[PDB]
RNA sequence: GUCGAUCCUAAGGGUCGGGGGAACCCCGACAGAUAGCGCGUCGCGCGUACUCCGAAAGGGAAUCGGGUUAAAAUUCCU
RNA sequence: UUUAACAGCCUGCCCACCCUGGAAUCGGCUCAGCCGGAGGUAGGGUCCAGCGGCUGGAAGAGCACCGCACGUGGUGUCCGGUGCGCUCCCGGCGGCCCUUGAAAAUCCGGAGGACCGAAUGCCGUCCACGCCCGGUCGUACUCAUAACCGCAUCAG
RNA sequence: UCUAGUCCGACUUUGUGAAAUGACGUUAUUUUACUUAUUCCGUGAAUCGGAAGCGGGUUUUUGGACCCAAGGCUCGCUUCGCGGGCCGA
């Protein structure tokens, strides 16, 4: 139809109204979502002292899967479980067995394992506020030779079981059908926390400036680098 | 994505009150009924004058009455129309109501029912 | 004693501005995109009187850069400039006066008026009618401009701050003899309750230092310290001299 | 006074764009500004279009 | 309904949040997820922290003759 | 020796504006200014003010006068002039300022044209006419050599 | 005989570096670097930073106007009419 024609729009400074653009980044956010923003900022902007670095160098995506999912095998009991377990004994005590297998949690219970000697696992969460509850846990695991490994997620930990939270969680026995390849991941998980406790106590973390600060400064040593070779 | 560079609060949700008892056991009773509204009517030479003047009834009424309620009251009192009433309150802190009934109606004749002539 | 009139004039009070008639305050545009990199025409709509200040002001309209609508803005009027002149704010505006133009784009020597003191700030230097900035020397290391002020002292401001081209209007004003106490009260009818000035020495000492005495003198040098508290912090302020300004002290 | 119930359409009205807002003389000034800056900038277009090739 | 108050805003007053303060109180929209409005039929669009008080001389929807009382009327009667 | 709001029609002040036309041997013009090839004078128009004119309202009213009775009837209310006059309102121009002399509610108009009817019956309609509705509070009186304050019915 | 204010020093807020100099791995002094504390300015928080394309070595005679996208490509489609996706940007 030649009646159709193309009605292009010339923008630029003092041109056609450039049309609705994405403004996302320079919202004029509420004042929360601006705090929570700016504690991001300043955590990394300072250095981390070692103790709370550790916390940063969680276990590796690939092998977090499998741990999860052994876990998920030793989950306790729900609600509705426990007492559909109950009523069971209950006419069973009436009418005239085995310890269960599952995974424990509560950081003051499994302060408890730890110091017993108890724990075969624990897995600590690397987001809980505050971080003092748990900031001393890989110290006294490695104390005390009890492999321990910092995953990503009280929430995820919490859902195991059956809580919106868990700190930490710990296995005293694993069942005697995958004592196999749960002793394979504890292999692992001693090299990569145990084993690197003594060489991460000197590492200070933090200390990273912002995208607009480190260009800034690759410019300006470029200018003294570009000077060297003549 | 975020055309507006002002953050404006999201709509939310409101629910309408549920009580799960009443506050009051029951409604209060009408403190304003007809008998209320019309204490008594006005009998002075300077009111009857209007009852055939003007074919005008000159009553006392209470003083948080309204002239759209005078008018329902003298309906459901007398069963009489009214063409407008016109109210003032006295120096002595009581209202007086000029009720002026429609050409249907006379009020020599309803003050004749009524008891004051 | 009690407390003096220096004093009284900082509770506010009786002594606040008469600002009832003011057309309100005379800035630049907000700095924008527009302005940093290119340039945006604007139309003077009318040369309006302030009351209370000497130099006139320009009402004028720009188109908003991503609005549909009119931005109206109310400059310092600028000798020279006309209703249904065009106006061009920005980093590439011409050099013609009236135009509003970075320090950076104007070069050393030019008459500049309503220079900023911080980038975006919207004026604050040379204001006042036929008052005007002259730029000194730019230095591109520090990114920073030299400008003289009407004081004659020079300063330092950075390349990025906004100046309009020329100076303000309205000057001579004060040439003109006022001749009568009348139209000192009408200058200052308009301004704040400053008018008229009782001298100290005609009043009692309770209410001034230079108060009080069988003949009306001050008594004592009426130079005073910078760290004299209030109160006492009358008649000649931190002196460094005094007398007839004679010789070099009056360049 | 105005209020549309108050007075007839005809006495606050004029039959002409921008009528009871702009005089005549007004809005011919407008209508030829806007059709000779239109044609103006046609004129800008073409001719650095003519010197754009340049090459 | 037609005269006023009532409505609007002026100098200013009283305040939320925030900041001070042993507290009575101080500052007063200045440290902030505004109020909501419009159009469809609950959804879309818009949305800059006060829907407050502050004038019987400022701004402001509409009533005119004639008649009537011992005492009321641009209000009662026509 | 009178003529209300309101309704219609007419009139068209002082300005502003439009058409024709093209000006020195310059003209027009105010008490004063001042205006004209950026279009004067002149000729013909448009619009704006009105507390202007006519009619309706409305003589049936009011007022005056003469009767009859002791409510009721009749007659008249007409035709001109005058102004550095007075009070109020408005118009237009000019002088004055280092003084330029409120805000908002509210109302009107305009730019834009998403969307929408009918094959002619629907749609649209700020037109005329008809129908219904109208809250609350104040309202008497004095306002002063006696109703306010001054101890009072006070020469303030 | 005192006091508000004010000036001045120390500690505190208060961290990250470097160099010079000095004292006994610590350490004082001086100058300077960093940005997140802190302070200030601006706005209805509206194109900031970096890197590409493009250009070479986006708007200026005028007292106008300027919004809610034309167009192209591409899926669903209860199809030549609606609803989405990516360009235009
Ligand atoms: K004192
Ligand atoms: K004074
Ligand atoms: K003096
Ligand atoms: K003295
Ligand atoms: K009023
Ligand atoms: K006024
Ligand atoms: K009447
Ligand atoms: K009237
Ligand atoms: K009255
Ligand atoms: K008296
Ligand atoms: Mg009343
Ligand atoms: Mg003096
Ligand atoms: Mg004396
Ligand atoms: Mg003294
Ligand atoms: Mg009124
Ligand atoms: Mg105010
Ligand atoms: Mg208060
Ligand atoms: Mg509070
Ligand atoms: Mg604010
Ligand atoms: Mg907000
Ligand atoms: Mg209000
Ligand atoms: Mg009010
Ligand atoms: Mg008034
Ligand atoms: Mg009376
Ligand atoms: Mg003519
Ligand atoms: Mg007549
Ligand atoms: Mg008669
Ligand atoms: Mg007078
Ligand atoms: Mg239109
Ligand atoms: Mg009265
Ligand atoms: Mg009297
Ligand atoms: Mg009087
Ligand atoms: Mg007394
Ligand atoms: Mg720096
Ligand atoms: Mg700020």
């Amino acid at each position: 139809n030649p009646l159709f024609e193309k009605r292009p729009k010339q923008f630029g400074i003092g041109g056609a109204l450039p049309p609705k653009k994405d403004v996302t980044r320079n919202v004029r956010w509420p004042r929360n979502v601006t705090l929570q923003r700016k504690k991001r900022i300043l955590k990394m902007r300072l250095k981390v002292p070692p103790a709370l670095n550790q916390f940063t160098k969680t276990l590796d995506k690939n092998l977090a899967t499998t741990l999860f999912k052994m876990l998920l095998k030793y989950r306790p009991e729900d609600k509705a479980a426990k007492k559909e377990r109950l009523v069971k004994r209950a006419q069973a005590e009436a009418e005239g067995t085995k310890k269960p297998i599952i995974v424990k949690y509560g950081l003051k219970h499994i302060t408890y394992l730890i110091e017993q000697n108890k724990a075969q696992l624990v897995v600590i969460a690397h987001d809980v506020d505050p971080i003092e509850l748990v900031v001393w846990l890989p110290a006294l695991c490695r104390k005390m030779e009890i492999p321990y490994c910092i995953v990503k997620g009280k929430a995820r930990l919490g859902s195991i079981v059956h809580k919106k939270t868990a700190s930490a969680l710990c296995l005293t026995t694993v069942k005697n059908e995958d004592k196999m390849e749960f002793s394979r991941v504890l292999e692992a998980i001693k090299a990569n926390f145990n084993d690197k406790y003594e060489e991460n106590r000197k590492k200070w973390g933090g200390g990273i400036m912002g995208s607009k600060s480190q260009a800034r400064t690759k410019a300006k040593e470029r200018v003294l680098a570009k000077e060297a070779a003549q | 994505i975020r055309t507006k560079v002002t953050f404006h609060r999201p709509k939310t949700l409101k629910k309408d009150r549920s009580p799960k008892y009443p506050r009051v056991s029951a409604p209060g009773r009408n403190r304003l009924d007809q008998y209320a509204i019309l204490k008594y009517p006005l009998t002075t030479e300077s009111a009857m004058k209007k009852i055939e003047d003007n074919n005008t009834l000159v009553f006392i009424v209470d003083i948080k009455a309204d002239k759209k309620k005078i008018k329902d009251a003298v309906k459901k009192m007398y069963d009489i129309q009214i063409k407008k009433v016109n109210t003032l309150i006295r120096p002595d802190g009581t209202k007086k109501a000029y009720v002026r009934l429609t050409p249907d109606y006379d009020a020599l004749d309803v003050a004749n029912k009524i008891g004051i002539i | 004693g009690r407390v003096i009139r220096a004093q009284r004039k900082g509770a506010g009070s009786v002594f606040k501005s008469h600002t009832h008639h003011r057309k309100g305050p005379a800035r630049f545009r907000t700095l924008d995109f527009g302005e940093r990199n290119g340039y945006l025409k604007g139309v003077i709509t009318e040369v309006i009187h302030d009351p209370g200040r000497g130099a006139p002001l320009a009402r004028v309209t720009f188109r908003h850069p991503f609005r549909y609508k009119h931005q109206k803005e109310l400059f310092v009027a600028a000798e020279g400039m006309y209703t249904g002149q065009f106006v061009y704010c920005g980093k590439k505006a011409t050099l013609m006066v009236g135009n509003v133009l970075p320090l950076r784009s104007i070069p050393e020597g030019a008459v500049v008026c309503n220079v900023e003191h911080k980038v975006g700030d919207r004026g604050v230097f040379a204001r006042c009618s036929g008052d005007y900035a002259i730029v000194i020397s730019h230095n591109p290391d520090n990114g920073t401009t030299r400008v003289k002020l009407p004081s004659g002292a020079k300063k330092i401001v950075p390349s990025g701050c906004r100046a309009m081209i020329g100076q303000v209007a309205g000057g001579g004003r004060t040439e003109k003899p006022m001749l009568k106490a009348g139209n000192a009260y009408h200058k200052y009818r308009v301004k704040r309750n400053c008018w008229p000035k009782v001298r100290g020495v005609a009043m009692n000492p309770v209410e001034h230092p230079h108060g009080g005495g069988n003949h009306q003198h001050i008594g004592h040098a009426s130079t005073v310290r910078r760290d004299a508290p209030p109160g006492q912090k009358v008649g000649l302020i931190a002196a460094r001299r005094t007398g007839r300004l004679r010789g070099q002290a009056r360049a | 006074e105005y209020k549309r119930s108050r007075l007839s359409r005809n006495r606050r009205t004029v039959n002409r764009a921008y009528g009871g807002v702009l005089s005549g003389s007004a809005v011919r000034e407008r209508i030829i500004r806007a059709f000779l800056v239109e044609e103006q900038k046609i004129v800008k277009k073409v001719l650095k279009i003519q010197k754009a090739k340049e090459k």
